[PDB]
């Protein structure tokens, strides 16, 4: 029975699997050096990290 | 010293109020650690020993995992504390005021019912076997190995099945 | 209601005191109907598997009929026993409490003045 | 014992059967590109099972007595009608394409069932992975509606991800002017009516979509006609492929068990091709639908389940 | 004993109120469940001590054992929620309204 | 509690007398039903702001209190005028007046008409239950 | 229990630590052991409905022993009456109630 | 009467009421936060009824 | 899942209720309910999509919260009486929160809102376990303390469940949601009679289960999740049309089907106790269930909805289902009213 509240409801997917918008890649970006014992004092190693 | 256990159970109440307000789980985790410590003291205060130390040890381990999970999966740019939001702060203060009020009023109406501020400390320990030897709480817990083995069978099964459960939940 | 009664064995399908009751006839109408349901179950099973309804699997049909009758006989014995116990308790309780169940002396219609309600 | 968890537990396991040539190979290309002769020789030289391209009657020939059925029982679609009038308002174009996708899906499940249960490889001629190049060509030529495209992409979304893709995809590249010449030499009256624009759409879909998509997870081998004409050269390339990419690398005994459970159950395979989306092109009213269904169950060998049809010589029914 | 058990029951009630009144983080709610467990552990332990019921002291330990299993499953579920949506917010868990 | 007693006072005196007290009791009862309904409405169908939630709580509670006032007043005046304390018809008239009020507040003749019949019948049956000793929640006996 | 499997098999998985009077480690009787033993024994064999009325004496005693409402109130009354008299200067606690007892033994 | 008012007052008003009640109770947001709030109301109501009916 | 996992998890799903039904100690009953919650979660989320993750999460937080309230009641009773079972002397508020929390575990209205959502988010065979096997342990606890329960709360829960099960099922096009509302309505009947005659609670539970099990198997045969999907039965498996129609009419309680018996006997027993008004309201609103079942019967067996061209390929394929358990339950759930005296006493 249509209602104003539920006018925007769509039927669920046929196999129960929803197509969701792509999730956000969220890697940590870290400055490894230049002032770092392992960076030889002058290397700015920009790292993308996951954990 | 006659107010000692009431003070502890009063501190425990505040800890659960802080947890109920649900700030960032970082401070929620801290709130349970303090409540666990206060809860250990209450068990000790009633003559416990093993049970109080167990629950603190278990909750120390439990909140360390929750800290790790919080930094990965339950964090925001600006984690909330109890003071950050005026609304949460107000209900923290109001909740503490309502505790003082609730204990004050209940003391007036009954005086010996749920609250008996006149008799605090007189009704903590009821009976104690003065000349006994084998009385500590660890002896009671150890009955799982001899007289209450069914309790240990079900406990052991749930931990064993838990390994298979969490492996299934977490596989992609 | 009857579970806590005296002399109640736990999880006993057919207590030994049930052996004083007459057993059901093997052609009891309730047991004949049970076997008919088993026959219907066999035919419905054939239909659902797209098999000839009456012809396919007479061995499977016979097992369906025999299982329903076999189970129904023993279940009917248990149900007979439970109803017999209910009457045994009810009447026994009536005898222990004759003050709660007096014999009511009824009056003849020569003495009873029922009101007449004319139809008109 | 029908295959299941018990049979799997009692030793019946896929990884014991896989060997060097337990592969799924598909041969693609435009119309008249020589896929069939190549696919037959790849399978023959490698000891693999050749599956001819799934057609309209594929389901008819793999069930019952394997004989073709009347067309109303078999998708009620016609390739010849498609070439005569690709814009017929009876929905023949998309009804054909939808039927051919489902017949390909059935064949892909049959081929996967064969590989998983025996360890012998298979060689296919196009597949569900490459069926869309024909759908795109129809839509680009205005032969089908957009809603037909959306219907097709929904069914594909619901069915294709459940399967493992082929190990190696072999593509024969023949340009459209050469394809047209081969169709005219082929001498089929209706296929000769295919426009070159339609053939170009197929090639465009193949080279912009299918090949880049497939290279992410399969070994792709592209040949021109002159290379493909010597099938022993193609086989030699197959013998030295490495197969170091794709989903087949992370399969184990129990993921193979559950895929096998899917692909032996054909009504489960075909489930989402029949979702109740009421596209007019592929919707049958109950009067036609029930007349057709009643006649199908009056065909020989079709009234009852196989093994229960006394009129085709089935015996011992009363003990089955 | 009288006043301690009143305060412990209030502590459980607050933790339950925390459970029933969601904010955003699912993890904050999982912490409230651990709060109810903690309150019930102390209540059971203090009761056993006050009555000198040594045969009941296994029971508080079994409360913690199953609470650990409940908490482990809760965290395992929270990993799944975070993988889908990139947060543990409960407002995302609304696909089953239709 | 005394709150329960305040509601038993409705039946302490026969209908058609003390119509002021009976109107307060039914107005209070209607308000409580409005507060309960409002709580479920705002909790399960939240408003766009807090001032709309509070506005909706007031709309439901006053409308429910108005229905309870009209029912209680009309029932007592009807019994007073007709001099019939024990007539379920007095309660049907009151329940219809309550049903008409609900329709007037929501701007609907269909709710007024449908409200009048359903609420009248429910109220009339309540009076019959009070007279004939029906129990809404009997305790187990057999 | 809903299914009396334990009774049918004659085993005890959880029947034997059901109340205070049950067996305790090293025979350390729980508080109110004698009152709970009396209440359980009065009730045995007559059913819950009858036990509620006819074992009312035993239950009240056990309830008082365990929860001690009356004991707490009685001591509150004595200590409250003592507070009133001491303020009025009509009662002086003896030496042994003031911490200057002659300890025994 | 037969085509209008006997229809409107008996079968058609019954149909309207239960359709209206159906849409007001089944239009749920699927938010666990809202359901748990409504369960809190249920708990409070049950505690209030117990208190007033306490002899 | 590999076989070792299946065996352990299914064994724990079976074990929990057996522990609950066999336990004297209330703590071991709670332990049994804990096993059920923990073991069923991995099955709920096995397929691993956002909807199954939502369903498993909503199920977990509801069930774990209800489990804590049950434990609170057990602990409060242990404090009051020094025992691990509820007695005649147990404080009435302790018993009322037990009833509240168990009814939330069962999905009785107004604690019902989770159940249609969780059933919608999981596979049909898991919905079957959720609505049948998982009801037994919480009900078994309630049956043990039936003389202690408050008739007022029960009837209010019961009438609420019947009302919302009815109106809830009226708006559904999803089969899994229709079954969930059918569950709630039937639980309302089971609960109404529990404080009067717990044997009739069990009679309703058994008849509900043997109706619901073959109904789920019929949905499972083609994986029919919607009304429009089940409306294709006439073309896919027409042999099932007779038994689905009779099972639906039996679920609705139409005589002379077996499903009329639970409603009939519960009304009889409610009126032996003067519970006339509730019994009338219950029976009248249970007709609304028969309406949405009839509309379902209209779209499956009494009319023929439009079919599609790909369904012809399905008619070429042989099926190996249903198992013969379907036929047995289907027949005994519809055609056993003549044997009514053997089912009530
Ligand atoms: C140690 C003494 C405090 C010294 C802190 C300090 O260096 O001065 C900062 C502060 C001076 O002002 P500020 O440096 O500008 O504040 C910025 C801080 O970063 C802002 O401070 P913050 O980011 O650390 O957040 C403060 C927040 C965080 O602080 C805490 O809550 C942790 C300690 C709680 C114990 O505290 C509160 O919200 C109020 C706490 C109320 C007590 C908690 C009661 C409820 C919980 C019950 C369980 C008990 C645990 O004082
Ligand atoms: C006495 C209480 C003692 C303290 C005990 C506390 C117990 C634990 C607290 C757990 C609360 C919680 O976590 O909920 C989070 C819940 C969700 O928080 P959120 O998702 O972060 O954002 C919504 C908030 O409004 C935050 O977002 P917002 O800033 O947009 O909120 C707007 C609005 C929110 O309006 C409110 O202030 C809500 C509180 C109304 C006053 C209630 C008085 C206590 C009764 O604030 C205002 O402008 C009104 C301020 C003036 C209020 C006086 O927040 C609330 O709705 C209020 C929480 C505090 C209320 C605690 C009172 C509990 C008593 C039961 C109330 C329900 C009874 C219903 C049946 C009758
Ligand atoms: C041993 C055989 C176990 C499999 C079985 O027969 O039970 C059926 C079901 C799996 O069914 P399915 O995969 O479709 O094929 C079954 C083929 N026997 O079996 C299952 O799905 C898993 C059954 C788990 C419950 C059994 C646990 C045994 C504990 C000892
Ligand atoms: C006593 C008075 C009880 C009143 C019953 C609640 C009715 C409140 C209501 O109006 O429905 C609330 C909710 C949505 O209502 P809403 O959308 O705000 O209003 C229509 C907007 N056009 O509609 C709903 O979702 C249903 C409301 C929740 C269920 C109410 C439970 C009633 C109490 C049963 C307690 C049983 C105790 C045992
Ligand atoms: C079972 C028995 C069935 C058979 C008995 C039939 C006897 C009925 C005879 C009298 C019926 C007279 C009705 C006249 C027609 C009125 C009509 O059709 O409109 C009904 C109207 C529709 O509502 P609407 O205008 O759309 O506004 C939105 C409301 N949410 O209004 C509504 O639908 C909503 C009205 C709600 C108020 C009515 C009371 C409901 C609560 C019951 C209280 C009982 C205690
Ligand atoms: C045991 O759980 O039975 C529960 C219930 C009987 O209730 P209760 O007495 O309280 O249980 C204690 C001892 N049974 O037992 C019941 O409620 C009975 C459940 C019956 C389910 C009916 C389904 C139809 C099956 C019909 C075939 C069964 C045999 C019919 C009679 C055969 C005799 C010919
Ligand atoms: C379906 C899964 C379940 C099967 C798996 C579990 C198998 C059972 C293993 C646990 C066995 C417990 O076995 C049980 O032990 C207890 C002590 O603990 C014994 O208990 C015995 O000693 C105690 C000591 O206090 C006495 O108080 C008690 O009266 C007496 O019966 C039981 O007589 C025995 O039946
Ligand atoms: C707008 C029409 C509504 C139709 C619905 C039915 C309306 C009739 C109900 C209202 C009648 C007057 O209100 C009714 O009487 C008083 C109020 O003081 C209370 O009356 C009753 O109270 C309690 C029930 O808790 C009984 O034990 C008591 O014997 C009886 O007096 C009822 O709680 C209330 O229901
Ligand atoms: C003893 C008999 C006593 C009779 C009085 C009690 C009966 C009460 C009937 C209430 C009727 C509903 O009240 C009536 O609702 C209509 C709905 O169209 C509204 O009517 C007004 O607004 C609506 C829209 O809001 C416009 O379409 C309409 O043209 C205008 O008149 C008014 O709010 C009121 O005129
Ligand atoms: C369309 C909706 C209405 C559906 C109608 C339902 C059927 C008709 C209802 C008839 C009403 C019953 O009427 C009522 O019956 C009950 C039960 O016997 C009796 O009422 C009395 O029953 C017993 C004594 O036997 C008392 O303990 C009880 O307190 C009292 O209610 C009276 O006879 C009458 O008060
Ligand atoms: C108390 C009296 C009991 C009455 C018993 C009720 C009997 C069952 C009624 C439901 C009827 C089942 O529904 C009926 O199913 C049969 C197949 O079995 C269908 O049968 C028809 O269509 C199917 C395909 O759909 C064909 O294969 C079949 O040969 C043809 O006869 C009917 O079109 C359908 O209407
Ligand atoms: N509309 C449509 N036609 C198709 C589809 N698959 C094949 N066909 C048609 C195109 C051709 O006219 C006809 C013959 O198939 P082929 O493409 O394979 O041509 P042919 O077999 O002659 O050459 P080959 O050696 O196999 O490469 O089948 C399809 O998915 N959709
Ligand atoms: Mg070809």
């Amino acid at each position: 029975y249509p209602s104003k509240e539920t006018a925007h409801w769509k039927p669920p997917p046929w196999n129960d699997v929803d197509i969701l918008k792509e999730k956000a890649v969220t890697n940590m970006t870290l400055n490894f050096g230049p002032q770092h014992p392992a960076a030889h004092g002058v290397l700015r190693l920009v790292l993308e990290l996951s954990g | 010293m006659n107010n000692y256990i009431f003070v502890l159970s009063s501190l425990f109440l505040v800890g659960c109020l802080g947890l109920a307000l649900k700030p960032s789980p970082i401070y929620g985790g801290l709130g349970l650690i303090v409540s666990g410590f206060v809860g250990c003291l209450m068990v000790l205060g009633f003559g416990g020993s093993f049970l109080g130390l167990m629950v603190f040890l278990i909750y120390l381990g439990g909140m360390l995992v929750v800290f790790g999970y919080t930094t990965a999966m339950a964090t925001e740019e600006y984690p909330e504390t109890w003071g950050s939001n005026w609304l949460i702060l107000g209900f923290l203060v109001l909740g503490v005021i309502m505790e003082v009020f609730l204990i004050c009023v209940l003391n007036y109406y009954d005086e010996v019912g749920v609250i008996n501020l006149d008799g605090l400390g007189d009704w903590l320990m009821y009976e104690v076997d003065d000349v006994g030897v084998m009385l500590e709480g660890g002896i009671g817990v150890a009955a799982m190995y001899s007289c209450a083995t069914w309790m240990m069978v079900v406990a052991g099964w749930s931990l064993f099945a838990g390994i298979f459960i969490i492996i299934e939940i977490t596989r992609d | 209601m009857m579970n806590g009664r005296p002399g109640h064995e736990p999880l006993k399908f057919l207590p030994d005191e049930a052996r004083s009751l007459p057993p059901p006839k093997l052609n009891d109408p309730r047991l004949v109907y049970m076997g008919l349901l088993g026959y219907c179950t066999g035919l419905m099973d054939n239909m659902l598997r797209m098999r000839p309804v009456m012809r396919a699997g007479l061995h499977r049909q016979l097992l369906f009929v025999t299982s329903f009758v076999f189970a129904g006989y023993f279940y009917l014995k248990r149900q007979n026993y439970l109803y017999a116990v209910k009457d045994h308790d009810m009447f026994g309780y009536i005898k222990l409490h004759p003050e709660d169940f007096p014999e009511k002396e009824k009056k003849t219609y020569a003495e009873i003045l029922e009101p007449f309600h004319p139809v008109r | 014992l029908r295959y299941g968890l018990l049979a799997a537990i009692l030793g019946d396991k896929t990884t014991k059967k896989l060997h060097e040539y337990s592969r799924v190979i598909t041969v693609d290309g435009n119309i008249c590109s020589g896929k069939n002769k190549l696919a037959k020789e790849i399978a023959q030289q490698l000891g693999m099972k050749h599956y001819p391209e799934a057609g309209i009657q594929y389901s008819s020939t793999t069930t019952g007595d394997g004989r073709p059925l009347d067309i109303e029982f078999s998708g009620s679609c016609s390739l010849e009608k498609f070439y005569d009038d690709p814009k017929s308002n009876d929905g023949n174009s998309y009804r054909l394409q939808s039927w051919l996708y489902a017949s390909r899906l059935l064949q892909y499940a049959d081929a996967l069932e064969h590989l998983l249960s025996t360890g012998q490889g298979v060689v296919l001629e196009r597949s569900i992975y490459s069926d869309f190049v024909f759908l795109e060509a129809m839509y680009n030529q205005g032969y089908i509606r957009k809603q037909c495209v959306d219907h097709y992409n929904e069914i594909k979304r619901l069915t294709l991800p459940e399967y493992l893709p082929p190990h190696a995809v072999i593509y024969i590249d023949v340009p459209v002017p050469e394809v047209q010449s081969r169709i005219q030499k082929k001498g089929d009256p209706h296929e000769m009516k295919v426009t070159s624009a339609y053939l170009q759409d197929i090639e465009n879909a193949y080279k912009k979509t299918f090949l880049p998509k497939m290279s992410e997870m399969c070994e792709v081998l592209v040949y021109d006609s002159w290379e493909a004409e010597d099938p022993t050269k193609v086989v030699e390339d197959i013998e030295y492929l490495k197969y170091n990419k794709g989903p087949w690398l992370k399969q184990d005994d129990w993921t193979f068990h559950y895929l096998r459970m899917l692909v032996q159950d054909k009504t489960e395979v075909l489930n989402y091709t029949t979702i109740p989306v009421y596209l007019p092109e592929i919707t049958i009213g109950a009067h036609q639908g029930s007349r057709i269904y009643n006649s199908f169950r009056e065909l020989p060998g079709r009234k009852y389940a196989p093994g229960y049809n006394a009129e085709v010589g089935d015996k011992w029914i009363w003990l089955k | 004993m009288p006043s301690t058990f009143f305060n412990l029951t209030m502590a459980f009630s607050l933790s339950l109120l925390g459970t029933l009144m969601f904010r955003s983080h699912l993890m904050s709610t999982l912490l409230c469940l651990e709060g109810m467990v903690l309150s019930l552990f102390i209540m059971t332990s203090v009761t056993s001590l006050n009555s000198n019921s040594m045969s009941s002291m296994p029971i508080p330990i079994t409360i913690l054992v199953f609470a650990a299993c409940e908490a482990a499953v809760g965290l395992a579920l929270l990993v799944k929620v975070s993988n889908t949506y990139g947060t543990d917010y409960v407002q995302n868990l609304n696909l089953l309204q239709c | 509690a005394m709150v329960k007693r305040f509601f038993e006072s409705y039946h302490e005196v026969p209908d058609g007398t003390q119509c002021h007290r009976k109107t307060y009791i039914t107005t209070a009862l209607g308000g409580i039903c409005g507060i309960i309904g409002s709580a479920y409405s705002v909790s399960l169908n939240p408003a766009d702001s807090t001032l709309e939630a509070v506005a909706r709580v007031g709309r439901y509670t006053f409308t429910a209190a108005a229905i309870g006032a009209m029912f209680g007043l009309t029932t007592c005046v009807s019994a007073q005028v007709r001099e019939k304390p024990d007539d379920p018809l007095n309660y049907f008239i009151g329940g219809c007046a309550g049903g008409l009020t609900l329709g007037a507040r929501t701007h609907s003749y269909g709710t007024a008409a449908m409200g009048c019949v359903y609420m009248g019948t429910a109220a009339a049956l309540f009076k019959i239950g009070k007279l004939e000793g029906w129990e809404l929640f009997p305790t187990p006996k057999v | 229990p809903f299914l009396d499997i334990q009774k049918k098999l004659g085993i005890s998985l959880d029947r034997h630590f059901m109340f205070l009077s049950a067996e305790q480690p090293y025979k350390n009787a729980a508080r109110c052991h004698a009152f709970e033993k009396e209440w359980i024994e009065c009730a045995h064999g007559i059913g819950g409905t009858r036990a509620k009325k006819e074992c009312k004496i035993e239950f009240d005693d056990f309830e008082e022993c365990l929860l001690r409402y009356k004991t707490m109130r009685r001591m509150h009354d004595i200590k409250k009456q003592r507070e009133k008299l001491m303020k009025e200067g009509k009662y002086t606690p003896p030496p042994h109630h003031s911490g200057r007892e002659e300890p025994r033994p | 009467l037969d085509l209008i008012w006997l229809e409107k007052t008996i079968p058609k008003s019954t149909s309207t009421l239960h359709t209206n009640m159906t849409t007001l109770t089944t239009n749920q947001k699927g938010l666990i936060k809202l359901y748990f709030m409504s369960f809190l109301i249920n708990i409070i109501l049950i505690i209030i009824l117990y208190s007033i009916n306490l002899e | 899942m590999n076989p070792i996992t299946l065996a352990i998890i299914y064994f724990t799903i079976f074990l929990g209720p057996v522990i609950t039904m066999s336990s004297t100690n209330l703590m071991l009953m709670w332990v049994g309910l804990e096993f059920s919650l923990l073991a069923i979660i991995p099955m709920l989320i096995n397929k691993k999509n956002p909807r199954s993750t939502e369903a498993a999460t909503k199920y977990f937080v509801t069930q774990a919260t209800a489990s804590m309230i049950i434990l609170l009641a057990i602990v409060l009773n242990y404090k009051q009486l020094g025992t691990w079972m509820f007695q005649q002397q147990t404080n009435g508020l302790i018993l009322n929160m037990t009833l509240m929390a168990l009814s939330m575990k069962l999905g009785l209205a107004p604690f019902h809102f989770w159940l249609p959502e969780v059933t919608q988010g999981i596979p049909l065979h898991m919905g079957l376990i959720l609505l049948t096997w998982q009801k037994i342990a919480p009900l078994s606890i309630l049956i043990q303390i039936y003389p202690l329960l408050n008739s007022t709360i029960i009837l209010m829960l019961a009438i609420t469940s019947i009302f919302m099960g009815a109106w809830g099922g009226l708006n559904q096009t999803q089969m899994r949601k229709i079954m969930a509302y059918s569950s709630i309505a039937h639980m309302g009947w089971m609960l109404a009679i529990l404080p009067y005659n717990p044997s009739l609670t069990l009679l309703n539970l058994m008849i509900y289960i043997i109706l619901t099990a073959p109904m789920f198997m019929a949905l499972m045969l083609n994986n029919s999740m919607t009304i429009n999907s089940i409306s294709l039965l006439w073309n896919k498996t027409p042999a099932m049309l007779t038994m689905i129609s009779l099972m639906l009419l039996s679920l609705g309680g139409l005589p002379p089907l077996t499903g009329f018996l639970p409603k009939w006997i519960i009304i009889t027993e409610l009126m032996k106790n003067n519970c006339l008004i509730m019994a009338t309201l219950m029976a009248m609103m249970a007709l609304l269930n028969l309406f949405f079942y009839t509309r379902l019967i209209y779209s499956t067996s009494l009319t023929m909805f439009p079919t599609n061209n790909n369904s012809k390929m399905m008619t070429h394929q042989t099926k190996t289902k249903p198992n013969l358990m379907f036929s047995t339950l289907a027949i005994m759930s519809t055609m056993t009213l003549p044997l009514a005296p053997q089912l009530i006493t």
